This record gives C-alpha cells, sequence and structure tokens, in this order.
C-alpha cells in the first residue's frame, strides 16, 4: 500500500557523546522538513526557523509547524538516522519521552508546541555537523492551550 | 606468507579489457578521465567546476 | 495552415548523435518555436481517436 | 637509534590506529501513470489493442 521511512544521510561520523543524547530519545516527534526518503541534516530540527544567534518568536514556531510533516525516530546509527513518517491518516505507535512528564491515558488529547520550557533540555548540539537539532513537545490540550493562554 | 590472505578476492578475477587513456610521466602510469559525459547529458553541475 | 506538433504515438527510429547537450536550458528559453516540454508520468503514449 | 651521546636513550614504540567505514545512500524515481499501469490486465479485445 506504501512504505513511510526517512532515512537521513549525515555527513560526518558522530561522536560517542551525541549519539548518547540521540539514544536517550530513540521514539520522539521532530518535524522535518520536506517529504523524501533522503534528507540532509540542515532540514531535520526545528533549528531552521530557531537557531541560536537569531530571537525566536514563540508564535511563528507554532505557526511553522503545521506546514512541515512530522517523523517518529526508529535507530540511530552512527553515519544514518531513520525516522518513519506520519500520514494525514495512519496508526502508527508512539512511545512518549519528554521530560517535564505528564501521565497520559487512553482517550487523551495531545498538541504538538515549541519548547517554551528549557531549550537545554530540548536542543541538543551537533558539535560535528555544526548544526544543532531542536526537540519540540507534545503536551495535552489541556495545557496545549493554556501555554498559549499564558503567553498572550 | 601473508600476501595470499591479504587480497582474499582480488587474486582470482577473470581479467578484463578496459578502453581509457594512459600517460608515462617519471616512472608512473597515470590514468586521465574526464566525467562530463556523465555529467554534461543531464544539466547537473559537474563537481569539478568548482 | 502551418504544421502544428502533435502527440500522435510514432513509431520512432534510433538515432546516433546525442541530443543531450544545452538542452533543458535550450527549450526554457526558446532555441526553436513550437517545442512541447513533458515532466514525469506524462511520458507515455497518448490516448488515441479518429 | 643505538647511539653514545650525552643523551639519555630512547624508547621502543607503537602505534593502533582506528579506522572505520561510511554509509551512502542513492535515490531513484520512477513514475507510472495510473491511466498506464492497469492496461498490462486489460480487458483484452480488439485487434488496436
Amino acid at each position: 500500500a506504501l512504505d513511510k521511512s526517512i532515512v537521513v544521510n549525515l555527513t560526518s561520523r558522530l561522536f560517542a557523546d551525541e549519539l548518547a543524547a540521540l539514544q536517550s530519545k530513540i521514539g520522539s516527534v521532530l518535524p522535518l522538513g520536506d517529504c523524501h526518503r533522503l534528507q540532509n541534516i540542515q532540514a531535520l530540527g526545528l533549528g531552521c526557523v530557531c537557531s541560536r544567534e537569531t530571537s525566536p518568536d514563540y508564535i511563528q514556531i507554532m505557526q511553522y509547524l503545521s506546514k512541515c510533516t512530522l517523523a517518529v525516530l526508529e535507530e540511530v546509527r552512527p553515519d544514518s538516522l531513520r525516522l518513519t513518517r506520519m500520514d494525514p491518516s495512519d496508526n502508527l505507535q508512539i512511545k512518549n519521552v519528554y521530560a517535564p512528564f505528564f501521565q497520559w491515558d487512553s482517550n487523551t488529547q495531545l498538541a504538538v508546541l515549541p519548547p517554551l520550557f528549557s531549550r537545554k533540555d530540548s536542543t541538543i548540539v551537533l558539535e560535528s555537523n555544526g548544526f544543532d537539532i531542536v526537540f519540540p513537545m507534545v503536551v495535552p490540550q489541556q495545557l496545549g492551550h493554556a501555554i498559549l493562554q499564558q503567553l498572550l | 606468507g601473508d600476501k595470499a590472505a591479504l587480497a582474499d578476492g582480488h587474486d582470482e578475477i577473470q581479467r578484463t579489457r578496459i578502453a581509457a587513456s594512459l600517460v608515462k610521466i617519471g616512472d608512473k602510469f597515470v590514468a586521465i578521465e574526464s566525467l562530463q559525459r556523465m555529467y554534461n547529458e543531464t544539466q547537473f553541475p559537474c563537481p569539478l567546476n568548482r | 495552415m502551418e504544421a502544428t506538433l502533435e502527440q500522435r504515438p510514432f513509431p520512432y527510429l534510433a538515432t546516433e548523435a546525442n541530443l543531450l547537450t544545452q538542452i533543458k536550458e535550450s527549450a526554457a528559453d526558446g532555441l526553436f518555436k513550437s517545442f512541447q516540454l513533458l515532466l514525469g508520468k506524462d511520458a507515455r503514449e497518448g490516448s488515441v481517436r479518429f | 637509534i643505538a647511539h653514545g651521546d650525552g643523551r639519555r636513550p630512547n624508547k621502543q614504540r607503537q602505534y593502533i590506529v582506528m579506522k572505520a567505514c561510511n554509509k551512502h545512500h542513492i535515490g531513484a524515481e520512477i513514475e507510472l501513470a495510473a491511466a498506464d499501469i492497469e492496461l498490462l490486465f486489460a480487458e483484452k479485445e480488439t485487434p488496436l489493442d
């Protein structure tokens, strides 16, 4: 019917440290750039719109996310990632990790929000490839509205 | 003794016959290609024209 | 009254000279009038009627 | 070198170097138009067919 797997080519070998950050999050949600099978590292993370040096807003980033497709990590091999892909309707398996924890149940209600608690928790750094990767955090929509409620 | 166990496949392949270009300079034979016939024909820019 | 282009499926003939250098730029800027540019899925024999 | 100078002699040495592989990926893209695809399995009638 379909195959949904986005491999990521990687120009340099990873370190031993930056395996362990990616090893710590084996299952997560990052909005990559464009629909493909193969992809450069400068389109994976959210960091194309939220760099280090430029002041990000907290509106455009959220606004940026509705355009991007969304993906779930499978492996970390040292020269290649491996990401599975989300359709506009598909029954996948997600396994949440995200560190300011909130317990879920069946029949729950989720929003994918920008990292608004700790960027050092989110933005794991890649000194090898010189391009940081930002992870956004899924939030239950009781608080998925409530963060924007405080923000405005 | 180490020689046959160093190139474990590369002793026994049938020897083929190739056309290309050569030159003798010093004592080292240098082959010369130019990958443009595979790269002009598609309008992907050739990576030798840096 | 002038002979215009058409996409009828013809029994093509295999030539020998390449016609691949200086092309995808060229038809974009009119090397010759009355071209036709097809992309991807439309490299097929069209529907025939009479 | 074994040599008799005022310098104290040196050591036998040994080096071991770590090397490994690099992965690469290649695409290719085929489109087949769905007006074409099925009529491999068509209804199979006419001498025009």
